[PDB]
């Protein structure tokens, strides 16, 4: 297996960040990569074995440790907002071919903590004219007024997750797009059949995880510390 | 080497093909996989195709290379939800060395229901919680609608879904908005 750690963090600027890759393949080769919209992933750092490392073709900003086989260190000496994105370690066996990705760490850089925000959620009823016209019930999730912009957003039925009937927009929105420190909102869609969502006994869940600070984390403010933590929404079947 | 990998993004109806198309400069490249990365994960390689190799085909994938043009390609039949991933084509030579593996920037494909009887419509729905906080839930409508945006910054419009990938039922298209005005009529609102 490969694995990554942490595999989500707030940083600040200035600050330092040390990303851990650590491997049980026994593969010599591993590799650390950034992924970015629109950039694809690209070689950061890599190494061909315990004691060595090379530059990639992005090194800039980033050191790379390789003190052993098994591990492979990623370090941001002086963390800055470009560093924000989705860090991909890999190993890979001498002589190839397939790279075996790690998790995934998520990094947001920002200038400051003030305005990370955890998201407020609500669950909206489906409607009586949906129902009567097409005997199939629609609850909205909406997830409001949260940053960083990065949140999963989960259903639940009767205590166990669900996939069949949900539709989730496929990127936040910004609340203020006219700003680069807009809050964001993301909704997603539960379809169910009218008999299901008739039912009183039935109860619905929408589940969002958000990541932001977290407990050794520092926090001066007249509010509660936003921390990495689930925000949900509730709902029961109705009968009519 | 540089690899190019076309289109950015592919948006495919359930049950049609999908392709994607990628070149490469270097004609010592001998090895090119394909990695899926879904929703939220890690790449994985998928399937791969070598220079000795003109066609493979299993799962109702297709990778083809043809080496004279520095061309290669792979082709997902009767598309399924579970296939909407983000997908990057490489290039490598391979083989006691190793050679850099050379991503394309990848193609983000979505795959969209396929909606026999649609039946656009729009509905008004309450908080469970509180009072009238409202939204306007567009839906019933098939995947080759294009759904308008806003224009206003007191009306917010939600792009259409997507459909989670491990969907196998009650498949649908849908957008929301939601105002804050109201002030604001559904009737209006798309």
């Amino acid at each position: 297996a490969v694995t990554q750690s942490p595999r989500n963090k707030v940083a600040v600027t200035g600050g330092k960040v040390t990303l851990s890759c650590d491997q049980t393949n026994n593969h010599n080769n591993m590799y650390w990569y950034r992924q970015d919209t629109g950039h694809g992933l690209r070689l950061i750092h890599y190494s061909y074995g315990a004691g060595s490392t090379e530059k990639g073709d992005i090194p800039d900003g980033y050191k790379a440790s390789r003190p052993s086989q098994k591990e492979f260190s990623l370090i941001l000496e002086l963390a800055t907002p470009s560093q924000t994105s989705v860090y991909f370690c890999a190993s890979g066996g001498l002589g190839g071919d397939e790279q075996y990705f790690g998790p995934g760490t998520r990094l947001t850089v920002l200038e400051d903590l003030k305005n990370v925000f955890p998201p407020e959620v609500a669950v909206f009823e489906p409607s009586e004219a949906e129902i009567s016209h097409t005997q199939k019930a629609t609850l909205v999730c909406l997830a409001t007024g949260f940053y960083p912009d990065h949140v999963e957003l989960s259903w639940w039925v009767n205590g166990k997750e669900v996939h069949s009937g949900v539709c989730t927009d496929p990127q936040p929105l910004k609340e203020q797009p006219a700003l680069n420190d807009s809050r964001y909102a993301l909704s997603s869609r539960l379809r169910v059949s009218a008999t299901f969502w008739q039912n009183p006994r039935n109860h619905f869940r929408c589940q969002v995880q958000f990541y932001g600070l977290s407990e050794n984390d520092e926090w001066t403010q007249d509010r509660a510390k936003p921390v990495t933590q689930i925000v949900s929404a509730e709902a029961w079947g109705r009968a009519d | 080497e540089q690899v190019e990998q076309l289109p950015s993004i592919l948006r495919v109806q359930e049950g049609s093909s999908a392709s994607i198309n990628c070149s490469y400069e270097d004609s010592a490249s001998n090895y090119f996989p394909w990695y899926k990365q879904e929703p939220g994960e890690n790449p994985k390689l998928i399937i791969d195709i070598r220079s000795n190799m003109e066609r493979k085909q299993t799962q109702g994938l297709i990778v083809l290379l043809d080496k004279k043009a520095k061309r290669f390609s792979l082709h997902i039949t009767d598309t399924q939800p579970g296939d909407s991933a983000m997908y990057f084509c490489a290039a490598s030579r391979r083989g006691g060395s190793n050679y850099k593996l050379t991503f394309g920037k990848g193609t983000l494909l979505t795959v969209t229901p396929n909606i026999q009887n649609p039946d656009p419509a729009v509905y008004q729905l309450r908080d469970s919680k509180s009072s009238d906080k409202s939204v306007c839930l567009f839906t019933d409508f098939d995947s080759q609608t294009n759904v308008s945006q806003s224009k206003d910054s007191d009306v917010y419009i939600t792009d259409k879904c997507v459909l989670d990938m491990r969907s196998m039922d009650f498949k649908s298209n849908s957008a929301v908005a939601w105002s804050n005005k109201s002030d604001f009529a559904c009737a209006n609102a798309f």
